[PDB]
């Protein structure tokens, strides 16, 4: 999942 | 935090907010790879936009999740929309990225209705201010069904809008009107977005793992 | 049409309303195809009901015939579901497709990929009854999809005839939620939340749509409803 | 054409 990666950063 | 703001600050906080205006790098291919290269860059911009809408970062991460999911291509059509406004007939995809409805043979028919949703905004003379408080209806509204405290923010959003043409100086019925006015705008967004999700997923399945994994939602 | 009151405009609304049909339903028998063909032939004798109560609704008669055409082709089925949604306010956890043909969510799982569309219609009548929704509201909200979902496509100054009753219909409902005791604030409030239910029945349309072009070539429907769907 | 017969009568 990619876009857990960047709401997280 | 998100409901004790003051229709100002929270104007001031979306403003600030903004994601940047990004550049591109005209066959079938070429055209394609160009604006889905551009797009993906701008979900990275979006994400960070996201969490700076008031009231988005106090959601659960499954939440914030559902709701990008369901809106990114909604909030890169209002963008797209907006930016194209003072260029009647022409979508500005990025400043050197300006395209026409020749061009979008290589589409055609949600590209005729982004420059009928550009010419709305401009014979309303939709204001920035306006446009930001819409995008941020499109991020918590488009997935709210599939929340208590997302109705409670959209109610804020509301009376920011409201505030906004009181202090332009319309009438009560003025503001109202207009307010239902940009309000039904919104079902055309979100019946362009279905319409560019059912494309892609047909003319795709070479697209960004971010990408591709928005349109397996 | 731009000359009546707003206590004339529900009135009118209201006396146009299509009646509430029953379907050839019968269960001293259960089929997924069966099923289907209950809704559709629902949906098709809901449509001639639909197409004259258009022609009642203030502002629709004044615009040409292939404007008319082409506003029910758009909402045909927002129509459809909308009163649905309305017919089933007060049956929580089911959908009131007919007084005989009352589903639950168990029941739209024999048919494929429609509970997204089952749970979604479920979830926007639950949404109509935690606010309330007045009658007059509703036939206002209904007006407002058969004049807004098919504008933006379509010589140009009957279109601002098509804004100008667009906004009398505002102003209804704000006469209406004015008259039930709500400030200012909560009418803009009420008038922002009901709108914003139209994008979703907006959503649950085109997905209908994209549903109802899977069984046609499947062969899993009527001449006009197969009408709409080509176009 | 059906939608455009109903709508005449
Ligand atoms: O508009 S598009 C788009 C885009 C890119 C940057 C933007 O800022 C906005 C958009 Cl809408 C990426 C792919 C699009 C698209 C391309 C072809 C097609 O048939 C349908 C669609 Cl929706
Ligand atoms: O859900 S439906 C459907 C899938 C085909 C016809 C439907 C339907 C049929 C009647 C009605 O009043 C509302 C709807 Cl949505």
């Amino acid at each position: 999942k990619i876009l857990h990666r960047l709401l997280q950063d | 935090l998100a409901l004790s703001l003051t229709a100002d600050q929270m104007v001031s906080a979306l403003l600030d907010a903004e994601p940047p205006i990004l550049y591109s790098e005209f066959s079938e291919a070429s055209m394609m790879g160009l604006l889905t290269n551009l797009a993906d860059r701008e979900l990275v911009h979006m994400i960070n936009w996201a969490k700076r809408v008031p009231g988005f970062v106090d959601l659960t991460l499954h939440d914030q999740v559902h709701l990008l999911e369901c809106a990114w291509l909604e909030i890169l059509m209002i963008g797209l929309v907006w930016r194209s406004m003072e260029h009647p007939g022409k979508l500005l995809f990025a400043p050197n990225l300006l395209l026409d409805r020749n061009q979008g043979k290589c589409m055609v028919e949600i590209f005729d209705m982004l420059l009928a949703t550009s010419s709305r905004f401009r014979m309303m003379n939709l204001q920035g201010e306006e446009f930001v408080c819409l995008k941020s209806i499109i991020l918590l509204n488009s997935g709210v069904y599939t929340k208590d405290h997302i109705h409670r923010v959209l109610d804020k959003i509301t009376d920011t809008l409201i505030h906004l043409m009181a202090k332009a100086g319309l009438t009560l019925q003025q503001q109202h009107q207009r307010l239902a006015q940009l309000l039904l705008i919104l079902s055309h967004i979100r019946h362009m977005s279905n319409k560019g999700m059912e494309h892609l997923y047909s003319m795709k399945c070479p697209l960004s793992d971010l990408l591709l994994e928005m349109l397996d939602a």
